[PDB]
This record gives C-alpha cells, structure tokens and sequence, in this order.
RNA sequence: CGGGGAAUCAGGGUUCGAUUCCGGAGAGGGAGCCUGAGAAACGGCUACCACAUCCAAGGAAGGCAGCAGGCGCGCAAAUUA
RNA sequence: AAAGUUGCUGCAGUUAAAAAGCUCGUAGUUGGAUCU
RNA sequence: CAAGACGGACCAGAGCGAAAGCAUUUGCCAAGAAUGUUUUCAUUAAUCAAGAACGAAAGUCGGAGGUUCGAAGACGAUCAGAUACCGUCGUAGUUCCGACCAUAAACGAUGCCGACCGGCGAUGCGGCGGCGUUAUUCCCAUGACCCGCCGGGCAGCUUCCGG
RNA sequence: ACGGUCGAACUUGACUAUCUAGAGGAAGUAAAAGUCGGGUUUCCGUAGGUGAACCUGCGGAAGGAUCAUUAACGG
C-alpha cells in the first residue's frame, strides 16, 4: 500500500509530482509543448488575414458543407482554419481581409461535425459578424 | 547451401560449408535491418504527408 | 513482522465484537494496551479483563459487552494540539454526543474531553464508539 | 577531520511538510575551527560550537567543547 | 518466517514458568561453573556445553542455577573465543561452500546459497560492530576467510 | 523579482501575486570614474557596442522602464488639462 | 470548485488501465514486552 | 555390430527448489526445508532506490558431434483466380563444452512481512500417545498396516463471515 | 610619455544556435468517366520466409465444452 510513516514526507511529495506528470491536463498545462503548438500562443483571440474560402465537408452521419476560411495569423505567421457561423456570413468576407478569430469552445479540440476546426471568426474588417448578420452596422473595405 | 550432408564428409569441408551458411545468414540479417529502416522512414514521411493534407489543401474552393 | 501491538489488539477486539463473541484473547500485552482498555472500560464500553502474567509479554482476556461499534488505532501517532483537536474529532467521530479520541499526553493516556479539561495536547492513539 | 585546524561537522534535523503533516530528514554540513587544545578528537562525537566573526571563506563558528561518542570510552 | 527461506516454522523451545531450581538438583552454582570451565577446556561452544549439561547432568537451565548464562561465565573467567559462535559457524559454512565451488564450477545453486551465506555473514558482522564485540576495522574478505577459522 | 497578500475552498487542498506597502534590481547594452557624508548615480561625466539629431562637411549634441503625448507592437490599456 | 478523475485526510492494480521472471542487497521508511 | 538421442509405463492436483525448472543404477561432493530441544546469542528484524547472482524456448560467437525431428529450400499434388494446408527429401538448428542475450499467456492474468474472523477430513514430511494384525504365531526392540493428536506444507469440499 | 591596473570592444579558427534567398529532386492533392485491365479455437516470446501483416519451426498459456469405470486381492 502507501507509506504512512512519520518521516515519509519527501517520498509522498516526490511520488505525487512524478505521478502528477501522468495526468493529461497537467501535462498539457505544464510541459510547454502544447503551448508552442497552439497557434494563438496563449491568447484568447488572434487577428489574421483571410487567405482563402474553404468548404469543409461534415463528418459521416451529417451531410453539409460548412463554410470556413483559411487565415494566416499576423503575429507568428501560422495558418489556421476558422468557421464562419451563421448563414450568408461568408458573403461578408472577402479575400485578403482583416479578421479577428477566437477559439470555438472546446479548448483546442475540434467541435461537432466539422473535422479539424478549432476556431471561429468573430470580427471582419474590425466590425462584428453579429452586427453584420443582424444588420446593425455596415462594413468598410 | 541447399545440399544434403552425407556421411563421408570430414573436417575442412563441413566447417567451410558451415561458415558459408553463417555468412549467408549474416548479410541476410544486415539486408533485413536495412529493409526495416527504409520502410520505417517511408512510413514516417507518408504519415507526415497525410497529416499535412488533413491540416490544409482539403476543401471545395 | 509484528509492529504496533496496539493495532493488533484493537483489531482483534473489533473483529471478535463484530462476530458476537463474549471474550477476546489478545497477545502480546503492554502498558499502552492496558491503559487504552482502562479508558475504554471507564466509559462502560468494553467490560473487565484479566492480564495473564506469563513471564514473557503477557496476554489479556477481555470480556465483551455488545455496546461497541468500532474501536480503532491511528497510525502514525500524529501530534495533536488543542487548536487541532476539533478537526480530528470531526474527522474520526460519528457524532458530537459520543465517540472517543484517546491520546497520550504528559498527564497520561486519556480522552479528548479530559485533554480539553486539563488543557493538554499530545499524540493520538485511537477512537472508539 | 582532514584539513588543517578546522573540521567538518554535520547537523541533522527534521523539516516539517504541512500538506502531508509529516517530516523529512535534512542535514547541513559546517566547517568549524578546532583549536589545538582539543586533541584526540575522533569521528562521530558530539561537539558544541559558538558563533563568531568570519574566519575564512566558509568558517563562521568555533568549537567550544567536545563530548565523546556514545560508545567510545 | 525465515531470513533466506520461504519457510515459516514453529520449531523452538518453550521454557516453563518455573524459574526456581528443582529440589532434586543437588548441584551448587560453583560445581556447575567448574563443569562449564572444564568443558570449555575440553573445547566446546556454549551451545554444546548447554546440551551436555542438560542431557547428562540434569541442569535444565544454567542461568536458573548459577544466575548467569554460559558465555558470560566464560568471558568472565576468560575462555571465550575472539569471534562469536554463530559468526564462526557461518564463516566455516561459507569456506566449505567456497571449496565446493572451487571443485565444481557449474553448480549454480552452490553460488546462490553462497551469496545467501555471505549476506548473513555481513548482517552479523554489522550487528557485532555496533555492539563493539568485533573491532570496527574488521571485515570479511573472499580470499582470507579460511585463515580466520 | 521575493514577501505582506489574492481567487477559490466543508476539512485537507489548488492556483495567482508585473501591480500603489516593505525589500531588491536597472535606466538602450556593457565598462570606468569625478564630486560628495552618501552614487560605480545616468533628468552627472568618459569610452566602446547598437541606434539616432543638426550641419555651411570643419564640427556639435543625445538616452521618456518620470508626467502627458506619438510610432510600433499587438486580443489587450486614458488628456501633449 | 465540481475531481475520492493525483486520493495526507482519500483512489486504484483477478477479469475493466495497472504487481517487476525471481532472489539477494545499500541508502530510505518502519521496528516486540520491560524500569513508580 | 556401431552411433547419437531419450529416461515411457510406475507418475498422483504427489514431492523438491528463489524462479526458470527438476524422474535409469551406484558412488562422491557440498547445500536445504520441516519437525524435535527446559541448547546458545539477545533485537541481531521487515520492505527495499543504487548495485548484484540466476533466468524456458528461440537466437549469436568459438570447438566437438550430428539418431530422430526440422524453420529456410527443392520437388509432387490441388484449382474461375491459390502462391497457407497435405506428402517426399532436407540446411541452420535440435545434442555436448566454453562464451554472449535477459525475453514468455516467465499466470494464481492476484507484491512481501505480520494479526484476526466458520467448519470438515484426505494427503506429504516430522514428532507424540496407543489396544491389535503382520516380517510363516517372529525370543525383545524395530519396519508394513490400523486409531487419534500436534507443527509446517501441496491442494480440496462446505458455508447467507463479510465483501 | 613609459609602466601597472580595471576593462568595454575588435580580428582570427572551432563548437555552435537563430534569422533570412534559393536552381533542383522526391511527393500528395483539385481538374481528364482520356489508354489498358476460400481458410481461421484464441494467443505469448523468439527465428526464418521480400518490410509489416500472415505462415512455418521451437518452447509456453486457456483468456478452450470431463462422459463412463474404480468396496474383492484371501486358501
């Protein structure tokens, strides 16, 4: 079993940290290899340039084409794919456009039908997609 | 060597035949290790290519 | 090997109480075991016992009353201060009305209530209820 | 007792860890000056030392008295 | 259980409660002590002396009659050996196993049992060094062991 | 940067603490000084390294991690009162 | 925090993830009564 | 007649060994458990990072030897498409000696030491107590059985102990 | 001005680490309906058979579905 002596403190804490390294979330947070593979680089949001528009095919039980965008982030040059949520909202996006992107909700994990998309478009040309969709504001170019 | 080992063979024939067999096995294992290495390298590069296709250049437009 | 003879004695008492028996033989004997049984006797929990005085470590046969639920040891013998005795009696005891932390202090082996009365702390030995 | 007129002693203690409520064994070595008035000092006997001013790069204490080992007559 | 075996046996002595010398035993402590002295002069370990005294002379326990145990009497007069009895027997057993392994090289079980005997020798030597019975510079070495016996 | 401390929490714990209080360090980077009770000081000096201002082309003058303010950087932060 | 899914309090290790092929052995940890 | 191999049946839920494993006779060699002891020492202990011995089969180096079997390999059959199965031969190997390797479903898919909590009678070894049958009634002990009891074992059955 | 001291930094090779252009090679992807077309109970370790899978050899497991017989042995 466990050691329960009055002098077993360093054995307990050493075994604790060694088996702490076997925790998946702990190893994601503390090893520092997931943070450098993360394109946002420990940021809630990133801002990039639209490279192209992509139709991503939905996974097996669902049949749909999800309108996504290949973006290159400004601060590190990495390339990501971001989902444009509502219907007709890809038409508000043009090529070589300035776009604010956030994660999609599962912390770097792909969500739902879309294979390999962790990000969603929040703002297009420094105006929100919500205000464009609801028709509150107009978009410059 | 694909030859029967009869009874009349003595020393300096049996040992030479055995040494030839041992050499055949030796370069045979060397070639086997080289094949393992080449197939491993090819599998790593094709998995890299498949993951690159998963990340980008896969869509309609 | 046999370490902590108090743990063996308390486990034997618990196991034969759970079985419904009337008497328990526990070997070896010690001063700590006799003091623990004296404390546990004064609260009417166990009954009265004989120390079979062989020339080795003695034996004890203790009568059993059906009033015991659980008697137990705490290993290791942690240091308990009066500021920390409330947490121990919250952790180990089923209720605030009954149950007993036995502890050894420089005033002797006693209960947590007598330790509060005499304003002393010590090292924990057990609990029974 | 190998360098000239100073010795290395070891002080042992238990450091408390609050999470596990336990202890760990720790030690520290000290170089302390040993005067020639304490001769026939052996290895493994208890020494009482007193703090003084720095005497070298590492020596800060000085041997005050020597009590022999538990087994040594 | 055993130190180096899987066995957990119960074969041992059981002294009685009665520490008093039996009334039929018409031997004083001095007679038993001189008997111990002459048996040691004949040359016997204290186990052998105790067995001879128990079997033939009717002495149930030496320390119940004389008040002192055999090896302390031998040390007090001065016939105690320099190395202890059990350590001597272990070293002798190790020497015999080493001789067998010198004769027979492929005997792996003899090597394994020799390793166990050396472990027991080192344990006893450490214990005797703590009690200042052996000198602190004492050591068991592979080559010069048969000289000690 | 370290503490005082903060969030959360039955009990035990986990995590945060650049940030107004105390202590340390440094003024683009290193190095050497003068004065002085006190500085290896930079709203003092002298160099080299990197930047960069005015030139009549010989020379001269620099140091906002002070207050506002500007550029840049970025998901990210205010008035030259 | 939920997470007794890092478990000191307080987790697991037949079949679900898991006990080293086996033994010896140093440091470490723990160590039977007994003295008003 | 010779060669190398292998020790069947007896052979069991029997035994021994740390495990891997271990079965022809006899002799020699050192070990070992258990039991028995009113022997001796008197805490000398348990579990163990580092370190160290042993570790099936297969495989690799040197030598010896190759009976059987036999990966590879060569043939013969078999079919819309057969290239695994099947049969004959057969190399490394399978055997021994000396060096390496340190792996198995290396299994009880169950760490070791210690304590307590139901029962029963078979077996292995040792010890104890016995009325009897047998060594052609044995002259006394001793071996083989028979009835119990104790200690350590390999296992079994039974149970609504508790999980 | 000689000398000493503290010492920024400069040059030369090695060990490197980073930034930044590249002829070429090997690829994949979107565009061409263009041309030709039966075996296995389940495994483990090692070795061979073209790398893996799979098969075979050697040694191991069950994590694989026990029916029937068994009181005499003395003359």
């Amino acid at each position: 079993g466990k050691c329960r002596g009055l002098r077993t403190a360093r054995k307990l804490r050493s075994h604790r940290r060694d088996q702490k390294w076997h925790d998946k979330q702990y190893k994601k947070a503390h090893l520092g290899t997931a943070l450098k593979a993360n394109p946002f680089g420990g940021a809630s949001h990133a801002k990039g340039i639209v490279l192209e528009k992509v139709g991503v095919e939905a996974k097996q039980p669902n049949s749909a084409i999800r309108k996504c965008v290949r973006v290159q982030l400004i601060k590190n040059g990495k390339k990501i794919t971001a989902f444009v949520p509502n219907d007709g909202c890809l038409n508000f996006i043009e090529e070589n456009d300035e776009v604010l992107v956030a994660g999609f909700g599962r912390k770097g994990h792909a969500v739902g039908d879309i294979p390999g998309v962790r990000f969603k478009v929040v703002k297009v040309a420094n105006v929100s997609l919500l205000a464009l969709y609801k028709g509150k504001k107009e978009r410059p170019r | 060597s694909t030859q029967p080992r009869s009874k009349n063979e003595s020393k300096e024939d049996k040992r030479a035949r055995k040494q030839a067999i041992k050499e055949e096995r030796k370069e045979r294992r060397v070639e086997k290790k080289a094949n393992k290495l080449a197939f491993k390298l090819e599998k790593r590069r094709q998995e890299k290519e498949l993951l690159n296709l998963k990340k980008n250049v896969e869509g309609l437009k | 090997v046999r370490m902590n003879v108090l743990a063996d004695a308390l486990k034997s008492i618990n196991n034969a109480e759970k079985r419904g028996k009337r008497q328990v033989l526990i070997r070896p004997c010690s001063k700590v075991i006799v003091r623990f049984l004296t404390v546990m006797m004064k609260h009417g929990y166990i009954g009265e016992f004989e120390i079979i005085d062989d020339h080795r470590a003695g034996k004890i046969v203790v009568n059993l009353t059906g009033r015991l639920n659980k008697c137990g040891v705490i290993s290791p013998r942690f240091d308990v201060q009066l500021k920390d005795l409330e947490k121990w009696q919250n952790n180990l005891l089923p209720s605030r009305q009954f149950g007993f932390i036995v502890l050894t202090t420089s005033a002797g082996i006693m209960d947590h209530e007598e330790a509060r009365r005499k304003h002393t702390g010590g090292k924990i030995l057990g609990f029974f209820f | 007792m190998k360098m000239q007129r100073t010795i290395v002693i070891r002080r042992d203690y238990l450091h408390y860890i609050r999470k596990y409520n336990r202890f760990e064994k720790r030690h520290k070595n000290m170089s302390v000056h040993l005067s020639p008035c304490f001769r026939d000092v052996q290895i493994g006997d208890i020494v009482t030392v007193g703090e003084c001013r720095p005497l070298s790069k590492t020596v800060r204490f000085n041997v005050l008295k020597v009590t022999k080992a538990a087994g040594t007559k | 259980g055993r130190m180096h075996a899987p066995g957990k046996g119960l074969s041992q002595s059981a002294l009685p409660y009665r520490r008093s010398v039996p009334t039929w035993l018409k031997l004083t402590s001095d007679d038993v002590k001189e008997q111990i002295y002459k048996l040691a002069k004949k040359g016997l370990t204290p186990s052998q002396i105790g067995v001879i005294l128990r079997d033939s002379h009717g002495v149930a326990q030496v320390r119940f009659v004389t008040g002192n145990k055999i090896l302390r009497i031998l040390k007090s007069k001065g016939l105690a050996p320099d190395l202890p009895e059990d350590l001597y027997h272990l070293i002798k057993k190790a020497v015999a196993v080493r001789k067998h392994l010198e004769r027979n090289r492929k005997d792996k079980d003899a090597k394994f049992r020799l390793i166990l005997i050396e472990s027991r020798i080192h344990r006893l030597a450490r214990y005797y060094k703590t009690k200042r019975v052996l000198p602190p510079n004492w050591k068991y070495e592979s080559s010069t062991a048969s000289a000690l016996v």
